[PDB]
C-alpha cells in the first residue's frame, strides 16, 4: 500500500542521510525513489510565492 | 403506474349474472 | 384429459397471416384486409367500415346487433347483414378476429435482421451493415452478375457505381447481358429464394470437413441455420413480409373516459398511411427516389411496429416518451410473462395491518368483521338462501349492505372451519404464505400470533399482511393438510425448529427459571411433589427463585451438577443416602433407588410442570 | 443439499468437440448422460464415438438452455428467445411448473403430481 | 441566530422578478425577419405586472390559479418607411409565490424543489487502465450546451471528442478556433508534450482544420470550409446555443486562472487552450494541478423555481420568436401591429407545463408546518438535469464531508429515495453563485469573536481553515477552553492546540436540520433512530388540542413562525375585538389592526387547517407576542404530539415486536383525536344521448334515502352522511319516463361524517368548466377520528408502534398514588436500538409535569460537563421530589424507576419500573381493504388494483414460488385461473358457490389468449396442438379461442 | 512531502452471485496443470515465476507478474489443480 | 375441538407415507360427504371419518 506524508510547517526542506535515486519513466517522468532510508527535515520559516 | 390501470372493463359483472 | 398437448411455434408464412385473417362471407365476399387508417367517427362515436376498429373484420361493437342497426336481439343468430355485411353475434369476437394488411411493398421482419444472431445475414453469408443498407435502401446488390467481368453476386454497389453500371450497360457496343440488381428488401426476398438449403448444406459440411478454427465456427453456424430451415420445411424468404397481421382490437383497446387510445393504433395508422400512400405513387408513376423513400419509410413503419426503437429513432408519442409496441408488451418486468402469466393479481383477497394477538392459538388467526364480510360474502348468501328465509340474492346483498344481526351470525358460523391463507409482501421462502383459522375480531388491523411472526419476518410497526381464501373442497384441504401454521415447524431450508419462543418469551422463561440470591424467602423447605411446590409458591410462602427441595422421581439435568456424590452417608441398615450439590438419593444397599429430592427453584419447577403437562395432556 | 441442486444444474453439461457418427454437431451443450448413452449405443454397433469438454455453465447461461422454449422466454431476452425457437421450429410439451403455471393447469409437483 | 428558514424559495424568486426574466426577455428581445425590413423590440427592462385577479383565498377556495398578467412594452421598427409602432403587449400568466414560499396551481399548494446538480466549469480525472499507465481526462460542462472533452492517450496524444461522437486530435480544433501556432505554443506552458501531439497528427491548418472537423462531425456530406466554420460557431459560440451562465464562467476562471470578464457567457480561445495546458500539467505533476471530486458541495450547485423558471421561459420564448418570425415574413404588407405580431401560447404552455405537470414542481406535503416547512427546504438530485434512479448509485447515495453545516446527515427517506432527496442545515444558505454556505464565528489567539459577524463560507473556502465544531466550549468573553480541540482540516477529523483555530460553527446543531433539531437528547440515539424520528415528526397529524412538549429542544417557536399560521402582533397595544375567525388590536397610540383567521380548511393530506385565537377581549399585547395559533401549535411554538404518562415494562403479550398498549382516557378524554376533511366529486357531462341531470328523481330509491337533500338533488351542509349515503344525484340519459339511469356520487365503504361544504360550479356563474362538463359539484366531509386498535404512534426518538390493544383504566398498571399509566411500552426495543434519548425525555418530563415546568434542552449539552444530560435530569427528579412532598417519586437506589402495581390483581410488580411523561404522536393515514368480486383490466380481465376501486390483492411470481414448494397444486391453479381471468370460470365458480355445488374444472386464462394473439401478431405461427392417438393420424391444432 | 510505500497482510451477496454465475473473478489466482515442485526463483528483476518440475522433468514457467497477487505456495508438492497465489480460482 | 382436528390431522398425516396422496383423498372423501349430504364441513367430517377409520 501507499500513503501521502503532507508536512505542516512551512519552510525550507533538508535532507539527513536521505540517498534519492532517479529512475526515468518511459515518458520522461524522473521519479525520486530513496535508496537509503533517512530523514527530511523542514526548518521553519515563512515562505513566500 | 399507467393510465391503463385503472379503467374497467365493458362485461357483466359476475355479481350481476 | 386434456384440450392440448404441446405448444409449437414456426415461422409465419404469408398464407398463414392472411388465413389468420381471412374470413368469409355468404355473400361470397371475402373480408379480413385493413385498408383504411381510421379508428372511429367523431361523432357517432362508432367504428368505420375498413379501418383498424371495422365490424366487418373484427366483429361487432354491440352483441347481437348490426353496424348500421337493421337486426337487433339475440333472435337473430348467425345472420350476416345485407345493408353492411356485419355479423349479428357476441362482440367477444373483437379481441378473438385479427384481420391483415397488405404491403404494397415487402417488408423485412425486424427480429430476423436486428439481432444477436442474424438470420438474414447468416443465411445470406453477408455481413449485417451490407445486410441494412439493402434493405433501408442505401445501397444495391448484384442479383445476376449476368455477363459483367467485375461484378460478383451479391456484391454492394454505390449510386455512383450503379450510375456507371448503367453507362456501360446502354453503350451500343456492349455485349453485356443479364446483368441485375436490386435494392430494398425485394432484393433480400429474391435472395432469400436463391439459396438452395440442401445444396448449401452438402457444401457447407464438406467445407467444415476440411477447416478449423473460427472458419469451423461460422460456418457450423451457417450450417445449423440451413439444417433448421431443411427440417421445419419452411422458407427462408418467408423472413422477409408480404402481408402483417392486426391484432384484435379489443386488445389495443380505445376507450373514452376524453378517448384513451394504445399505442398500437398509431404504429398501425402510421404503417397504413405509408402503404396507401407507396401505392398512390406506384399507380401515378412517381418519380423513383420519391418511390424509394416511401418504401424505406414502409419499412421504418413496420419496424416500429414489431419492435420500437431496435434499428432506427424511437418513434415518441404526443409527450417525449416512446410507443410501446408489439416487443414491449411481452418483455420486461411489466411485460405480459412476469405481470399477467406468471403473476397475477387475484380475487377473495384483502390486505390489513397486522396487531399481535397474544391469546390466540399457533393454527388461529384475528379477521377483522369488515374484511371478513367481504372475503365470504358468497358463502354468507349461500347459508343465507339455504338455513334462512332468504329467497333471492338480491335480498341477500341488500341484508348484507344494511348490515343485519342475523348477517354476523351467518359469516360466524360459515368461516369456522375455513382456513384462509396469509402472506407478507416479501415472499423470501415458503413459510411467508400460511394458513390460519379464521377469528372474527372488532377493529381494522389483522391480529397475528406472535410465534409466526419470525417465519414472516414481521413486526407490529406499520407491516400489512395479505389475505387469501381457498373456494374449492381441494383447495380448503390442501390450506388445511399442507399449509396450516401449527404443522409449519421446522425450517425447510435447515431442519431446525422455526416457532421457538422469542423475546418477551424467552426473557420471562429466563427471569423464572434463573437464580437470585437476593430474594430467597422459604430456602431449603422439603416439597411432597411438584404441584406441593407450586402451591406453595402460589400463596407466597415461598419466593420465586428459593432453593427448596422436592421429591422428584425422574430424569434430572442440572447444570453445574457434580457426578461424584458430595456426601454418602450408610444408616444403621443397607442404605445408603448420597448426596449431590443438587441432589439426594437413597439407595438399598446393592441394591435399587427408593426416593429421589432435587434441589430447585420453584420457578423451575413451574417451567418443567408447564412442559410436562402440555406434553401428558 | 440445497446447494448441491443448484451445483449440478450448474455442472451437467458438455460441449461436443468433434462428433463422430453421431446426431451431435461440434459446439452443442448436452447433458453428460445423454452423450454416454448415445456413445454406448454408438460404439456397441460399432460406430466412432464423439468427443466432448465438461463445462461449467452458470445460473443465467443454464436457464436459457432447457427444452422449453415458454420457460426461456418469460425469464430473460424475449425476443432472441422467440426467435431462435421461430427458426428452429421448437415444440414445448409443458413438462415444468412455469409451464402449467402459465398455461393454468395442475402443476406435475406435489397433490398435481399425477 | 437562525434567519429565515423559507428563505431558499424567497430569494429565487424575488430575483426572478427583479432580474431573472428581464435577462432573457433582453436576451432574446430584438426579433428581425429574413429580409430584414421589420424589426420588433421587447423594451423588457420595463414589464409591468397587472395585479392579481380574485384572491390567494378566493384562489384557493374557486380552486383557480393565483397568478398575474405580464405586459411589456414592444417597438416594430419598419427598417425604411421608418414608423414605429409603439405599445404594449401581453406575455403571459406568471403564478405569484405567497408570503409563505408557495404558489397555488389549480386551487391546490405546490412547492417548487430545489435540485442539487452538478455546476458548470472544467474538471478532470484520472483513469487507470488495467495494465496501463494513470491517462487524464477533461470535461468542460455548460450551464446549457454542448460538453467538451478532452483525453490524454497512453501514447501521450490529446484528443477531443464533441458531444458523444469519435474523438479528434486537439489540433483540429485549436486551427479551426483560428489560431497560429505561435500563440498556442506560447499559451502553454510545456510545449513539447503537445508538440508529440502535433507531429503525430500532422500540423492541420484552418482550411483542412474545418474541413476534417466536417467531415468527422457530419459525414456522408462534401466538406466546405465555411461549413465546418458555421458548425463551430453553432456549437460552441452561439450565444443562444451554448451557455456557460455567470457561474460557468466564475468556475472557469476560479479553476483555469483566468482573467475574462463575467458577461462573457460562451466558450473562446482561452478558455479552450487554458484547459489543454491545465491537463497538460495534470499529466506531468506541474505542482498547482489537482483532479476534481464530484461529489464536493463547491462542485455542485442548487436550482430553485428563478432558475428553473428562467429556462421553461426560454423555451417558451424561442418557440414565440419562432412564430413571430413566421407571422412576419409571410406578410406582404406592413399592416402589422405588436399587439397582432406575438402570440402569447407557447409561453403560457411553457409556464403551465412547469407549475402544472413537472417533476420538480411537487404537490405540497402540508400534514403539519413541520412537513410543510422541511418541503420547503428540500434539495433533490432527481429532475429534469440530474440524476435517474437507476443510474444513481452507492457513491452518489452517501454522506460527503463537504455536507458538513449544509446538507442534514440525518433526515433522507428510506427505500429507494435513501441518499437522492436531502434536506437543507439549520444554519445553510445559498448564495447568488448557487453554492451552499454556512456560518461561522472567527477565533483569534483562541478567542471566539462574536462581536463580530458570521462569515459564511462555502465548502471549497473551509478547506485550507482548521475549523472547530459548535459544541466546543469557551470561558468568559470567548477564550476557548481545553489543551486539544477537534477541527476539520482538507475535509478530515484532526485535533489542534486552541491557538490554530481559525473558525468556529455558530451552534451545536449547525450541522442537522430543522427536523432533526426538534429531537431532544439527540446525542444519545443511533443516526438510523434518529432518521426514524425526524421523518415521522413530519407525519404527525394536528390534533384536536394540540400541547407543548416539557422537553423541547428551543426549536419549537422558531419551526412554527414560518409556515404562517401563528398570528403574532406587530403592535404594543390592546385587543379590542376576539371572536372565532376575527382579531382585532388596537395600538397603543395609533391605528386598529384587523386579522381574519382560517377555520377547518383542508390541507393536500386531508388534515384540518384551524386556527383559533389566544388573547381574550380587552388584554393588554405586546409586539411579537403570539396572537392566534395554527392546528399544530399551542402558543407561538410546534405541538405535534401530546404528553402523556408512560411506562417500560412488557405486558402480557401486547407489547411484542413494537407493539403498543395504551389506555382508554386516551379516548374518552380526546387525546389523539384528530379532523380530517375528504373532497368528492361529482361530474354533469353531455353525453350523445343527451346531457345529464343534477337532481332528487333517483330511480329505484324511496324516500328513506332522500331526507337531506336540498330539492335540487344535492346533499345540505352540516348533515351526518353514513356509508353509501347518497351526496349528489344525478340521472344519465341511457338508450334502450323509465329510461334516467343512476350514476349519483356516494359516500365510499367506510367513510362518514359531516358535510361541511358544497360548493357548485357551472359555466353560467362564469367558472372554468372542463371541456366536456355542465356542472361541477364538490362536497367536503370531515370527521372526528379517535386513536383506535391498528393506529400508528411514534415519538421522537424513532421508537414506531401499532396499537394493539385500548384497556379500562382498571387493568393498566397504577402508580403508588392511583393514577392508572397511559402507555405502556415495550423496553425490548429500547438497547437493540439504540435509542436511549427516548428514556431520557420520559424522566425529565416527568419532572416536568411534577414542577409545573417546562424544560428547553438543546441536542449535545454535555459540552458544560463530563455527564450533562444524566445530571441535569437526576437534579430536576430530585428536585421535584423535594417540592411535591412524595417520597415516592424518586428514589436514590433506582433513580428513574419508582413502584408500579397490577390493575387487575392489586399485587405489585416484582420489581420498579420506569415511568415518565412521554411525548407521543399520532402518524397519517383507510389502509383496510378487501374484494370479492369487482371491476376487471381490459386487455387481460385481471381483477382492477387499488382500493378506491375495489382492486385485488396481487399473487406475484414469489407468492407462486412459495405454493410451489408447499406442494399446493390445486390452492395455485384456483388462484390462477378461477379468481383471476378464466373469463367463464369466475361466473361458474361463483354460482357454484352461492348455489352450494362443487366449483367446475377451469379453462384457459384470458392472459394466455392474449399472449397468443399477440405473438401472431408478431409474425409468429406459435400454436397448441393435440397429438394424435393412432398411427396414421396428424396433430390437429386446438382452437383456444371458441 | 513524501509517498511512503509499505506492506500489509491480512464476503457477502457480489460473492455468492460471482460464484453461482461462474464468473472470472477479476484478481484470479494463479492455478497449476500439473504435479511438481515449486521453485520460486527469484530473479535479479523480481521475476518470481513458479517453475515446476514434471514426473518426468518438463518446466512449466507460472509467472507470477505483478505485486498484488502475493504468493502462499512453497509446498514442493503440488498437484494438478493447486492454487499457488492469493484469490479465488477461476472455476472455468 | 380445534385441536382434536389437528391432531387427527396429524394422525392421517402418518401411516400414509405421501402427505399429498392422503390430502387427495381428503378432498375426494369430504367432496364426495357433501354431495351425498346436500340431498360441521365437508372437509372436517372427511378427517374425522378417515380417523375413526384407522383404529
Ligand atoms: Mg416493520
Ligand atoms: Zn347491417
Amino acid at each position: 500500500a501507499t500513503k501521502d506524508v503532507a508536512t505542516d510547517l512551512a519552510g525550507e526542506i533538508r535532507f539527513q542521510d536521505i540517498v534519492p535515486e532517479e529512475k526515468t519513466d518511459r515518458q520522461g517522468n524522473t521519479t525520486r525513489i530513496a535508496q537509503r532510508g533517512g530523514l527530511l527535515w523542514v526548518l521553519a520559516g515563512d515562505v513566500y510565492n | 403506474s399507467r393510465l391503463g390501470d385503472f379503467i374497467e372493463a365493458d362485461g357483466e359483472t359476475p355479481e350481476d349474472e | 384429459e386434456q384440450r392440448f398437448d404441446y405448444v409449437k411455434i414456426a415461422l409465419a408464412s404469408p398464407e398463414r397471416i392472411r388465413q389468420w385473417g381471412e374470413r368469409t362471407l355468404p355473400n361470397g365476399q371475402v373480408v379480413g384486409e385493413v385498408t383504411k387508417p381510421e379508428t372511429i367517427n367523431y361523432r357517432t362515436l362508432k367504428p368505420e367500415m375498413d379501418g383498424l376498429f371495422c365490424e366487418k373484420i373484427f366483429g361487432p361493437a354491440k352483441d347481437w346487433e348490426c353496424h348500421c342497426g337493421k337486426y337487433k336481439r339475440v333472435r337473430h343468430r348467425g345472420i350476416v347483414c345485407e345493408r353492411c355485411g356485419v355479423e349479428v353475434t357476441e362482440s367477444r369476437v373483437r379481441r378473438h378476429r385479427m384481420g391483415f394488411i397488405k404491403l404494397a411493398a415487402p417488408v423485412a421482419h425486424v427480429w430476423y435482421l436486428k439481432g444477436i444472431p442474424s438470420y438474414i445475414a447468416i443465411l445470406l453469408d453477408m455481413p449485417l451493415r451490407d445486410v441494412e443498407q439493402i434493405v433501408y435502401f442505401n445501397s444495391y446488390v448484384v442479383l445476376n452478375p449476368g455477363n459483367h467481368s467485375e461484378l460478383q453476386y451479391k456484391q454492394l454497389l454505390n449510386e455512383d457505381q450503379w450510375m456507371e453500371i448503367e453507362d456501360q450497360i446502354y453503350a451500343e457496343e456492349s455485349d453485356l447481358e443479364g446483368i441485375e440488381v436490386g435494392i430494398g428488401a425485394e432484393a433480400l426476398q429474391q435472395l432469400l429464394q436463391d439459396l438452395n438449403l440442401n445444396e448449401e448444406s452438402e457444401k457447407l459440411r464438406q467445407e467444415i470437413a476440411e477447416s478449423k478454427g473460427q472458419k469451423r465456427a461460422k460456418l457450423i453456424k451457417r450450417l445449423r441455420v440451413i439444417d433448421n430451415f431443411i427440417g421445419t420445411e419452411s422458407r427462408p424468404e418467408w423472413m422477409v413480409l408480404n402481408v402483417i397481421p392486426v391484432i384484435p382490437p379489443d386488445l389495443r383497446p380505445m376507450v373514452q373516459l376524453r378517448f384513451a387510445t394504445s399505442d398500437l393504433n398509431d404504429l398501425y395508422r402510421r404503417v397504413i398511411n405509408r402503404n396507401n400512400r407507396l401505392a398512390r405513387l406506384q399507380e401515378i408513376l412517381a418519380p423513383e427516389i420519391i418511390v424509394r423513400n416511401e418504401k424505406r419509410m414502409l419499412q421504418e413503419a413496420v419496424d416500429a411496429l414489431i419492435d420500437n426503437g431496435r434499428r432506427g429513432r424511437t418513434v415518441v408519442g404526443a409527450n417525449n416518451r416512446p410507443l410501446k409496441s408489439l416487443s414491449d408488451i411481452i418483455e420486461g418486468k411489466q411485460g405480459r410473462f412476469r405481470q399477467n402469466l406468471l403473476g397475477k393479481r387475484v380475487d377473495y383477497s384483502g390486505r390489513s395491518v397486522i396487531v399481535v394477538g397474544p391469546n390466540l392459538k399457533i393454527h388461529q388467526c384475528g379477521l377483522p368483521r369488515e374484511m371478513a364480510i367481504e372475503l365470504f360474502q358468497p358463502f354468507v348468501i349461500h347459508r343465507l338462501i339455504k338455513n334462512h328465509s332468504i329467497n333471492n340474492i338480491k335480498q341477500a346483498k341488500k341484508l348484507i349492505q344494511k348490515n343485519d344481526p342475523l348477517i354476523w351470525d351467518v359469516l360466524e358460523e360459515v368461516i369456522e372451519g375455513h382456513p384462509v391463507m396469509l402472506n407478507r409482501a416479501p415472499t423470501l421462502h415458503r413459510l411467508g404464505i400460511q394458513a390460519f383459522e379464521p377469528i372474527l375480531v372488532e377493529g381494522r388491523a389483522i391480529q397475528l400470533h406472535p410465534l409466526v411472526c419470525p417465519a414472516f419476518n414481521a413486526d407490529f410497526d406499520g407491516d400489512q399482511m395479505a389475505v387469501h381464501v381457498p373456494l374449492s373442497i381441494e383447495a380448503q384441504a390442501e390450506a388445511r393438510m399442507l399449509m396450516l401454521a401449527s404443522g409449519n415447524i421446522l425450517s425447510p431450508a435447515t431442519g431446525q425448529p422455526i416457532v421457538t419462543p422469542s423475546q418477551d418469551m424467552v426473557l420471562g422463561c429466563y427471569y423464572l427459571t434463573a437464580e437470585n440470591p437476593g430474594a430467597q424467602k422459604g430456602a431449603g423447605r422439603y416439597f411432597a411433589n411438584l404441584e406441593d411446590a407450586i402451591r406453595a409458591f402460589e400463596q407466597g410462602s415461598v419466593d420465586l427463585h428459593a432453593w427448596v427441595w422436592v421429591r422428584f422421581d425422574g430424569e434430572v439435568e442440572s447444570e453445574g451438577e457434580s457426578d461424584e456424590p458430595e456426601s454418602v452417608v450408610a444408616a444403621d441398615d443397607g442404605t445408603v443416602t448420597k448426596t449431590y450439590r443438587f441432589r439426594r438419593i437413597r439407595e438399598t444397599e446393592d441394591g435399587q433407588r427408593l426416593s429421589q429430592y432435587v434441589k430447585t427453584t420453584p420457578g423451575r419447577i413451574l417451567f418443567n410442570n408447564t412442559v410436562q403437562t402440555a406434553l401428558i395432556h | 443439499k440445497h446447494i448441491e441442486v443448484i451445483v449440478r444444474q450448474m455442472t451437467s453439461k458438455v460441449r461436443i468437440d468433434d462428433g463422430g457418427d453421431t446426431i451431435m454437431l461440434p459446439g452443442e451443450l448436452h447433458e453428460l448422460r445423454e452423450v454416454y448413452n448415445s456413445n454406448n449405443t454408438m460404439a456397441l454397433t460399432g460406430m466412432a464415438p464423439a468427443q466432448f469438454t465438461p463445462v461449467l455453465l452458470g445460473i443465467t447461461k443454464a436457464s436459457l438452455n432447457t427444452n422449453s422454449f415458454i420457460s426461456a422466454a418469460s425469464f430473460q431476452e424475449t425476443t432472441r428467445v422467440l426467435t431462435e425457437a421461430a427458426i428452429e421450429g421448437k415444440s414445448d410439451w409443458l413438462r415444468g411448473l412455469k409451464e402449467n403455471v402459465i398455461i393454468g393447469r395442475l402443476i406435475p409437483a406435489g397433490t398435481g403430481f399425477k | 441566530h437562525l434567519p429565515d428558514l423559507v428563505a431558499i424559495q424567497r430569494n429565487s424568486f424575488r430575483w426572478f422578478l427583479e432580474e431573472g426574466l428581464i435577462e432573457e426577455l433582453e436576451s432574446f428581445s430584438p426579433i428581425t425577419d429574413y429580409t430584414g425590413k421589420l424589426e420588433l423590440h421587447f423594451l423588457g427592462k420595463q414589464y409591468k405586472l397587472k395585479r392579481p385577479k380574485y384572491d390567494v383565498d378566493e384562489a384557493k377556495r374557486r380552486d383557480g390559479t393565483y397568478s398575474v398578467q405580464m405586459y411589456v412594452p414592444t417597438r416594430l421598427i419598419n427598417k425604411e418607411t421608418g414608423e414605429i409602432k409603439e405599445q404594449e403587449v401581453f406575455i403571459g400568466d406568471l403564478p405569484l409565490m405567497t408570503d409563505r414560499g408557495t404558489f397555488i396551481i389549480n386551487g391546490a399548494e405546490r412547492v417548487i424543489v430545489n435540485q442539487i446538480v452538478r455546476s458548470p466549469g472544467v474538471y478532470y480525472k484520472s483513469e487507470r487502465d488495467k495494465n496501463g499507465r494513470l491517462t487524464h481526462n477533461a470535461s468542460l460542462i455548460p450551464n446549457r450546451g454542448a460538453w467538451l472533452k478532452f483525453e490524454t492517450d497512453k501514447n501521450g496524444l490529446v484528443w477531443v471528442r464533441i458531444d458523444k461522437t469519435r474523438k479528434l486530435s486537439a489540433q483540429v480544433l485549436l486551427k479551426a478556433l483560428g489560431l497560429s501556432d505561435n500563440e498556442i505554443y506560447d499559451k502553454l506552458r510545456h510545449p513539447e508534450y503537445y508538440q508529440k501531439t502535433i507531429d503525430k497528427e500532422g500540423q492541420f491548418s484552418e482550411d483542412e482544420a474545418l474541413m476534417e472537423l466536417y467531415r468527422k462531425l457530419r459525414p456522408g456530406e462534401p466538406p466546405t470550409v465555411s461549413g465546418g466554420q458555421q458548425l463551430l460557431e453553432s456549437r460552441f459560440f452561439d450565444p443562444k446555443r451554448y451557455d456557460l451562465g455567470r457561474v460557468g464562467r466564475y468556475k472557469l476562471n476560479k479553476k483555469l486562472g483566468l482573467n475574462v470578464a463575467d458577461t462573457v457567457r460562451t466558450l473562446t480561445s482561452e478558455d479552450i487552450l487554458a484547459a489543454i495546458d491545465y491537463l497538460i500539467n495534470l499529466e506531468l505533476d506541474l505542482g498547482g494541478c489537482e483532479v476534481d471530486d464530484i461529489d464536493h458541495l463547491g462542485n455542485r450547485r442548487v436550482r430553485s423555481v428563478g432558475e428553473l423558471l428562467q429556462n421553461q421561459v426560454r423555451v417558451g420564448l424561442n418557440r414565440l420568436e419562432r412564430i413571430i418570425r413566421e407571422r412576419m415574413t409571410v406578410s406582404d404588407s406592413d399592416s402589422l401591429s405588436p399587439a397582432s405580431l406575438v402570440n402569447p401560447k407557447p409561453l403560457v404552455a411553457a409556464i403551465k407545463e412547469f407549475f402544472g405537470s413537472s417533476q420538480l414542481s411537487q404537490f405540497m406535503d402540508q400534514t403539519n408546518p413541520l412537513a410543510e416547512l422541511t418541503h420547503k427546504r428540500r434539495l433533490s438530485a432527481l429532475g429534469p438535469g440530474g440524476l435517474t434512479r437507476e443510474r444513481a448509485g452507492f457513491a452518489v447515495r452517501d454522506i460527503h464531508p463537504s455536507h458538513y453545516g449544509r446538507i442534514c446527515p440525518i433526515e433522507t427517506p428510506e427505500g429507494p429515495n435513501a441518499g437522492l432527496i436531502g434536506s437543507l442545515a439549520t444554519h445553510a444558505r445559498v448564495n447568488d453563485y448557487g453554492f451552499i454556505e454556512t456560518p461561522f464565528w472567527r477565533v483569534e489567539e483562541g478567542r471566539v469573536r462574536k462581536d463580530l459577524a458570521p462569515v459564511y463560507m462555502t465548502a471549497d473556502q473551509e478547506d485550507d481553515l482548521r475549523v472547530a465544531p459548535g459544541d466546543v466550549a469557551t470561558d468568559d468573553a470567548g477564550y476557548i477552553l481545553g489543551t486539544t480541540i477537534p477541527v476539520r482540516y482538507r475535509q478530515d477529523f484532526t485535533t489542534t492546540t486552541p491557538e490554530r483555530v481559525d473558525y468556529v460553527a455558530l451552534s451545536p446543531v449547525q450541522i442537522i436540520s430543522v427536523a432533526t433539531s426538534l429531537i431532544p437528547f439527540l446525542e444519545h440515539d443511533d443516526a438510523n433512530r434518529a432518521l426514524m424520528g425526524s421523518n415521522m415528526q413530519r407525519q404527525a397529524v394536528p390534533l384536536l388540542r394540540p400541547e407543548r412538549p416539557l422537553v423541547g429542544t428551543g426549536l419549537e417557536p422558531q419551526a412554527a413562525r414560518d409556515s404562517g399560521m401563528v398570528i403574532t402582533s406587530p403592535v404594543d397595544g390592546t385587543i379590542s375585538y376576539v371572536d372565532a375567525t376575527h382579531i382585532e388590536v388596537t395600538a397603543d397610540t395609533g391605528e386598529k389592526y384587523g386579522y381574519a383567521l382560517q377555520k377547518y380548511q383542508r390541507s393536500n393530506q386531508d388534515t384540518c387547517l384551524n386556527q383559533r385565537p389566544i388573547v381574550f377581549e380587552g388584554d393588554r399585547v405586546q409586539r411579537g407576542q403570539v396572537i392566534a395559533d395554527g392546528s399544530a401549535t399551542e402558543k407561538g411554538e410546534l405541538a405535534l404530539g401530546q404528553n402523556i404518562l408512560v411506562a417500560y415494562m412488557p405486558w402480557e403479550g401486547y407489547n411484542y415486536e413494537d407493539a403498543i398498549l395504551i389506555s382508554e382516557r386516551l379516548v374518552y378524554d380526546d387525546v389523539y383525536t384528530s379532523i380530517h376533511i375528504e373532497k368528492f366529486e361529482i361530474e354533469a357531462r353531455q353525453t350523445k344521448l343527451g346531457p345529464e341531470e343534477i337532481t332528487r328523481e333517483i330511480p329505484n330509491v324511496g324516500e328513506d334515502a332522500l331526507r337531506q337533500l336540498d330539492e335540487n338533488g344535492i346533499i345540505r351542509v352540516g348533515a351526518w352522511v353514513e356509508s353509501g349515503d347518497i351526496l349528489v344525484g344525478k340521472v344519465t340519459p341511457k338508450g334502450e319516463a323509465r329510461d334516467v339511469r343512476d350514476n349519483s356520487l356516494r359516500v365510499p365503504n367506510g367513510e362518514k361524517g359531516r358535510v361541511v361544504d358544497v360548493r357548485l360550479f357551472t359555466r353560467e356563474q362564469g367558472d372554468e368548466l372542463p371541456p366536456g362538463a355542465n356542472m361541477v359539484v364538490r362536497v367536503y366531509v370531515a370527521q372526528k377520528r379517535k386513536i383506535q386498535v391498528g393506529d400508528k404512534m411514534a415519538g421522537r426518538h424513532g421508537n414506531k408502534g401499532i396499537i394493539s390493544r385500548i384497556l379500562p383504566c382498571e387493568d393498566m398498571p397504577y402508580l403508588p398514588d392511583g393514577t392508572p399509566l397511559d402507555i405502556v411500552l415495550n423496553p425490548l426495543g429500547v438497547p437493540s436500538r439504540m435509542n436511549v434519548g427516548q428514556v431520557f425525555e420520559c424522566m425529565l418530563g416527568w419532572a416536568g409535569q411534577l414542577l409545573d415546568a417546562r424544560f428547553k434542552v438543546t441536542p449535545f449539552d454535555e459540552m458544560y460537563g463530563a455527564e450533562a444530560s444524566r445530571l441535569t435530569v437526576n437534579a430536576k427528579l430530585s428536585e421535584a421530589r423535594e417540592q411535591t412532598g412524595q417520597p415516592w417519586v424518586f428514589s436514590d437506589d433506582e433513580p428513574g424507576k419508582i413502584q408500579v402495581y397490577d390493575g387487575r390483581t392489586g399485587e405489585p410488580f416484582d420489581r420498579p419500573v420506569t415511568v415518565g411523561r412521554a411525548y407521543m404522536l399520532k402518524l397519517v393515514h383507510d389502509k383496510i381493504h378487501a374484494r370479492s368480486t369487482g371491476p376487471y383490466s381490459l386487455v387481460t380481465q385481471q381483477p382492477l388494483g387499488g382500493k378506491a376501486q375495489q382492486g385485488g390483492q396481487r399473487f406475484g411470481e414469489m407468492e407462486v414460488w412459495a405454493l410451489e414448494a408447499y406442494g399446493a397444486a390445486y390452492i395455485l391453479q384456483e388462484l390462477l385461473t378461477v379468481k383471476s381471468d378464466d373469463m367463464q370460470g369466475r361466473n361458474e365458480a361463483l354460482n357454484a358457490i352461492v348455489k352450494g355445488k362443487a366449483i367446475p374444472r377451469p379453462g384457459t386464462p384470458e392472459s394466455f389468449k392474449v399472449l397468443m394473439r399477440e405473438l401472431q401478431s408478431l409474425c409468429l405461427d406459435i400454436a397448441v396442438y393435440k397429438a394424435s392417438t393412432e398411427d396414421y393420424e396428424e396433430d390437429k391444432e386446438v382452437d383456444l379461442m371458441a | 512531502l513524501v509517498l511512503l510505500v509499505f506492506e500489509r497482510a491480512k464476503q457477502g451477496l457480489p460473492r455468492i452471485e460471482e460464484l453461482l454465475e461462474a464468473r472470472k473473478p477479476k484478481e484470479a489466482c494463479i492455478l497449476a496443470r500439473r504435479p511438481g515442485v515449486a521453485h520460486i526463483n527469484y530473479s535479479d528483476d523480481d521475476a518470481i515465476d513458479i517453475q515446476v518440475i514434471e514426473a518426468d522433468g518438463t518446466q512449466a514457467d507460472y509467472p507470477v507478474g505483478p505485486g498484488q497477487p502475493l504468493i502462499i505456495s512453497d509446498g514442493e508438492t503440488v498437484d494438478a489443480g493447486q492454487a499457488l497465489t492469493d484469490g479465488p480460482a477461476n472455476p472455468h | 375441538d380445534s385441536q382434536d382436528l389437528l391432531f387427527k390431522a396429524e394422525s392421517l398425516i402418518v401411516n400414509s407415507t405421501n402427505r399429498y396422496h392422503v390430502t387427495l383423498q381428503i378432498a375426494r372423501r369430504a367432496k364426495q360427504a357433501r354431495y351425498e349430504e346436500m340431498e360441521i364441513k365437508p372437509v372436517l367430517r372427511a378427517i374425522l371419518e378417515m380417523s375413526d377409520e384407522l383404529n
